[PDB]
Order: C-alpha cells, then structure tokens, then sequence
C-alpha cells in the first residue's frame, strides 16, 4: 500500500503530475478516485478511452515502459477535494489498486 | 438523374405527430429553379414544398419536397404522386408510394436488462440494454427517458430490426444506453419507451435500477 | 343565440384515435333546413355533417353537427367555423373553435394506491386507486390494463377532474379499478395508463403489485 | 318571476342540526325587503328574510329568504308547501317539495389510504384519501377530523358521488386531504368523518397514520 | 461538493444562492435538512411548493444561458442557517447535487 502524496498546491493554476508504478504486462491501468464514502474508487482515466466528466479535457496519460511508470497529468487542476487517487491495473478496479495518491 | 422518395417511418410519425412525405433529389446539376409537386392519388394537390434546399458539393444535387398530412390520412393508404420538372432533369417525374398492407401484428415484448457485474467492476461506463422482442410490423421507435425527460439520442444506440430466428414473422431490436457506473449504482430511473403499432396504447414502458436485480438474501421465519 | 359546439376531448381523441368535429347544438331549434357547414377558419368548408341525425327540435339539435376531421392541426392548430342557416334564420349562426388554446400544460403525476388492509381483510373485494394530480390543462384519459391487456371499462370508473386545492390551476382525478381479493393476493400487474397532452409522449403508466411495498431483501413469516 | 326550490341537504342538516327549506325567485330585480313567502303544509312555518343585496351585476338580483322546521320533518317524507310572495313578482303562488323516498339504504364502507411512497419521496406534500363505498341515498358528507377537531374546509376536496361499477344502486366518493410531508412523517393520525343516512348512528370515523401499515409483532431492520 | 456559499446575516437582509441547473428540464429544488428526521426537506421546487415557514419570503429564478437556479430568501428572520441542498429529480432526498450552508 505505497502512499505517495503529490500534494500539488498550485490550486487553480496548478497542473498536477503523478507517476504511478506500471507492471508493463499490457494490462489496462486506471487512476481511481475514492467516491464519497462508497469505497469503490471511480476511475478518472484508464488505458480504456474512458475519461470522467469532471476530469475530462484536463486529464492526460503518458507512458514510460523503460522507466516502468505511467504519468497522469491534471492540467487545469482546479480544486476538487482530492481523496486517495489510487492508480492500479487490472480489469477489476477497486481490487487491483496498488499506489494511493493524495492531492 | 433519379430523385428518390421516402415513405415516412413510424418513428417519425410518433416523433412529429404528423405524417410527412419527402422526395430527395440525387445526381443532378446545381440549379435554383427546381420545383416539386406533391399530390394525392385522387389527383388533388396537397400543400407543396416550402423553403427548398440549395445545391450539394458532391454533385448529388439535393432539394427539399414536403407533403404534410395527418397520421390518419397516411393511415388511409393514400398514395401520392411526386413530380419534378426542371432543366436539370427535363423528363417529367412520377412516383408511386404506399404502405404494405397484409402484414401481421404482434405486440412487442420489452425486457430491460441491467449491466453485467463485470461492467460494474470496471467502474467505467456501463450499458443497460432494452431488448425488444417479437413485433411483426418491423417498424419500432425505441427511446430512453431518465428522470421523466428523454435523454439525448447520442447517448443510446438502438439497432435496426432483424428477424427473430424462432418465429419467421416476428422481429427484434436492441437499444443500448451507456451511462456512468456511479450513475447506475445510485438508484436511477432508466426507463425504456417502445412505440409500436400493435401496442394497445401504441407506447409501452419498462424501468430498471440497481434495486430490481437484488434478490431476497434472508428468509427470516419466526416460528412460535 | 349561438351554435353550441362539442369540441373533441383528448380522452375522445385518444380513445377514438381521430377527431370528431362537432357542432350539434345543445339547446337550439331544429325545425328543418339547419345546415351545418364545417368550415375551416380559411373558409374552406371541408366535410360537413355527414351522417346527420333526425329533424327533431327537442329544445336542442337532434340532427348532428358531427363530422370527422384530422387532428394534427385539425383539432389543434387553427379553428373550425360552423355556420348554421336555419329555415327561420336569415343570418346564419356561425362559430369557430380553437380547442380552447392558451392553457398552461402540466405533466400529471400518477400514484397507484393499493387496496386498504381492512378491505382485503373483509375479503369481499378490493379497489386499486390511480390518483392523478398536478395536471395543467385539465383533460386526462385514464385506463387500466393487466399484463398488457386493456381491461373492460365496466370494472373501473374514473372521476372527472376537479381543481386541486393547494395549486389553483392544477387538477386531480381518481380512477379506481375494483378487483377481487383473490385476484389481488396473487400477483397481478394492474397497470394504470394515463393519456394526457402534457405528458412526455402523452402516455405514462405505473403498476402496483401485492408485493409492491414489501421490502424485497427479507421474506419474514410467522408460523403458528 | 322564476320559481326555484332548493331542498335541504344532508350536509346542512348535519352541520347546523336544523333542516332549512329553501325557495328562491329569479328574473326579478330587488325592490325592497327581498324575500320569499314561507309556509309549511299547514302554513305555520312563516319565517323571516335574509341575504339582502341591493342588485345583481345586471341589477336583477334574486331575492333570498329562509324558513326553518324540525330536522326530522324533512326525513318524515311528508310534502312541505312554501308560499312565494314578493313585491316584484306579479302574482304570488306556492310550491311543494319533499325528500324523495323509496330509496335503498346501504351502509357506507370507509377506507383510508395513505400517500404513496413516491409522493412522500418528493417531500413536498402528501394526499391521504378517504374512500367511501356502497352508500346510496346518494348522499355523504365527509369531513376531516385530526388532532381532535376539524380542519379548514379548503384543505380537503370531496368528489361528487358517482355510481359504482359493479353495484348499481351503491355509489362512492373520494375525499383527498393534502398535508405537508413532515406532519405525516412525524406521526399524526388524521381522522376522516363520513356522515351519512344509512349509518347506524349516522357518523363513522376512521384513523390512519404512519404506523398503521407497519406490522406490530415482528420488527426486522436491515443494517449496513 | 459542499460549497456553502452564503452564511450571510441580517434580520431583514436578502440572501441569493446560485444553484446548479442541469437543464434536462428536470425538477430543480432548494431543500433543507432536518436534524430530527435526518432527511432533507423541500422548501422550494419547480413544482410550486412553498414551505410553511417560508410562505412568500423565498423566490426562485431560472437562467438557462448561465445555467443558474437562484434562490432568494428576501426576509431572513434569522432562523437557523440550515445546511441547504440543491438537487434535481423527483427524489428530493437522494437527488441532491450541492450543499449550501
Ligand atoms: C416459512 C418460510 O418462510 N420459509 C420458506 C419456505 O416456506 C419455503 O418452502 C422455502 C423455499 O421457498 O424456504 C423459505 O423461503
Ligand atoms: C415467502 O416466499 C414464499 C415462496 O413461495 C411465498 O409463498 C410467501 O408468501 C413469502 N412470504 C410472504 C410473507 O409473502
Ligand atoms: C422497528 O424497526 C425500525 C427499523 O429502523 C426501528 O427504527 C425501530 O426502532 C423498531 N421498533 C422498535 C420498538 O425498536
């Protein structure tokens, strides 16, 4: 349960970039967003073409196979009380999370 | 040098509440004085086109022709004559258009299937699928309403009717609505509205939510 | 001194599936020559009273002014003039009807109230209620159905509309369908279908089951 | 000039406990001391005027008078003959009316149906409906008695009695009371009081609250 | 989201709160949570319901171009700043979109 906390404090002007670990086993990834007391992290972005409504347009994904990392960037990054932004791989979302990320 | 004609579909009849008849010009030169005449089979001319369209970049010159009658007048099996005469297509035009009587008539059965558990485990957009079985006229208008107001047509994608394997005359069609997983888990409306001739009120509805599929997990008895 | 007209109601429109333009004058004289000209507002006298009744002035027109116009804008849209010359009238009594347009269109809200527990305990019968509250123009048409089969109008009777207290403009109505308790205790759909102008696609039904309130997740039973 | 006879209604003889024969004159203007003469069958019931107004909007207001007799007299069935004498009318006269006898008496059956769960879900208002069935002197007076005593008559609406579906003689009525959701949710009893002839001692009371539906023996609560 | 925008305060002041208007023509309402019941209670809605305490003192306004539902409490009899809730749909309790203490 590795817990990087990027904590980019740029607020409206900030553009948070988080690099989560990556298996590189061609499995899909996702950036979870722990939904308000549900416990089921909802995916912000993934290898699948899905991007959330709220995080659309500003969230982008970039690959580092040789560095074994996946970099997710929220460019606009306008304030939205960031909860554990877990990044994990696998078809299952909540179970497959690896690294927690707090913003 | 051929102008197609389109009989209205029951979807359009339900959508606009009024039957409309259209001829679309195709494969002509660019012109402006193209005129269209819409008449009934008895020979009395119905109200003709208004605000005809302009040319087409792909050389398939298209023009608007409109004939407006009620649902009953089209239900009367009223054949219309569609006539186009202009320099671009010098020959006079005549068209014969009808509505295929002698058909069967069954009531569609509408079953509303919730998303598979695997879709929800992706925590991504999940597909709800109104499956509309056995309706013979093969002209159906599936629609979706959430919170009592219909959703945009872009969100769901109903298919074209295809024959049902077990019964020749009957058909089927499926409508898929891709909606957010969080939206599904929070008890939603998600109703499917099927409009068909054989239906008694011509419109039927079904509703699905997270609660419908939940089974009784406890059978408390209280023997005494 | 005016020609009374009976405009078709949306209940009549939906049940008949067509409009019946009618100027049978309630309270007039029908000595002879009482021509009904079902003219349109444009002066086009279309089909007038075909199949008109007999010459009997029973302090009213026995002879009918009823016709069969076309709904879409031929009930709505414009207005329809009925110019009546009598055998004793130099100036023909004329009147146009725009289906009282100008009202405020609200969607009905339908609640199915299941039979009371005491009524089921008596076991004689049961009365399911279809409360329809909140409509805008007051002219709803309520029917009952069971598994898609429209029930006969004998066994359900629905009250006429009547001014809702809290909201001045809105109206309410009751359609009670009276079953058999042995029909209710076993699962039966008993859908209520409301046809109103302001509803989404003019129709919306809501069903009730003997198991409609019961909590689903646990089947509590007492064995004595 | 125009003679009208308004018989006492059961609602009046219940509210005031004194039957009130009514006669009225129309098509006349109000000169002075507007009234209608008063007699019984024996002529003893000579009573005083009331409801004095200067004129109608058309200056032809109907003169109003009232007479009083014992409550059981109206139900006795004997004809009552009230005179008609006023200064405006050209010639005085007299009329006779009575309660229409020979009319089957069936005991009202009163049920109280609480608002549907959807109406409570809106959290705006809630309608408690008092359904009265199987009564046929075609008369019923329903009022609402909560927390001891009488709610404002504006709150509840009682439909006119309408002839039942199965039972020819027996009628029905509905009385909806619209109250805000929080009182219902709180817990508040609301009685409904059907005053009627065929009732044992003319009055029947029913009570419904939030806890009537819930079973009392078992209490199963599902917790997450 | 809990952007309680206005804790504004005056015996005769008027508070205006902007509210997210989804526009799919759904019923949009201003709601008030009650501690005793634990369930939010409607005070204003697109359906013309005005709560008993707020008869005539609260108004609703629509801007589709701006996507704003403004609720105006014109006389604050300084009764308890409640945790008010914008929501949509025919289910007041679970349909809430934003909170506005
Ligand atoms: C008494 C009781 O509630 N238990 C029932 C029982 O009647 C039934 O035979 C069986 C399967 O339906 O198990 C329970 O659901
Ligand atoms: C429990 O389930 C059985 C299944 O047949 C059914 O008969 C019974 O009515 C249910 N219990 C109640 C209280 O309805
Ligand atoms: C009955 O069940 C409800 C379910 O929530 C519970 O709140 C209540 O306390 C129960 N009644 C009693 C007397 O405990």
């Amino acid at each position: 349960r590795i817990l990087p906390e990027v904590k980019v404090e740029g607020e409206l002007g900030g553009s948070v970039t988080i690099k989560c670990p990556l298996p590189e086993m061609h499995v899909r990834i996702y950036l979870c967003r722990e939904m308000a007391g549900s416990g089921t992290c909802g995916t912000v972005v993934s290898t699948t073409n899905f991007i959330k409504a709220e995080y659309k347009g500003r969230v982008t994904l970039k690959q580092y196979p040789r560095k074994n990392l996946f970099l997710v960037e929220v460019t606009q990054l306008t304030e939205s009380d960031s909860g554990v932004y877990a990044c994990g791989a696998g078809m299952n979302t909540d179970r497959g999370k690896t690294q927690k990320v707090t913003l | 040098i051929r102008v197609f004609a389109i009989p209205p579909s029951f979807a359009s009849i339900f959508l606009t509440k009024s039957t409309k008849l259209t001829c679309l010009v195709t494969d002509l030169t660019t012109y402006d004085s193209v005129t269209i005449s819409w008449t009934r089979q008895n020979g009395e001319a119905v109200k003709t086109h208004t605000n005809i369209s302009e040319s087409h970049p792909n050389a398939t010159f298209s023009a608007v022709g409109e004939a407006s009658i009620c649902e009953d007048d089209w239900n009367s099996g009223e054949r219309f004559t569609c006539t186009v005469t202009h320099t671009d297509l010098p020959s006079p035009l005549k068209q014969t258009i009808s509505r295929p009587k002698g058909v069967a008539l069954h009531r569609p059965d509408v079953y509303l299937l919730p998303p598979a558990r695997e879709q929800l485990n992706l925590r991504e957009s999940a597909t709800i699928t109104c499956l509309v079985t056995g309706f013979s006229p093969a002209d159906v208008f599936v629609q979706w309403m959430q919170r009592g107001q219909p959703l945009s047509p872009e969100k769901y994608v109903t298919s074209a009717p295809m024959p049902e394997p077990q019964a020749p005359g009957r058909y089927f069609a499926h409508s898929i609505l891709t909606v957010s997983e969080e939206e599904w888990n929070t008890g939603e409306t998600y109703t499917c509205v099927v409009a068909h001739e054989a239906l008694p009120n011509r419109v039927t509805e079904r509703t699905v939510d997270k609660s419908t599929g939940k089974p009784t997990l406890y059978n408390v008895s209280l023997v005494m």
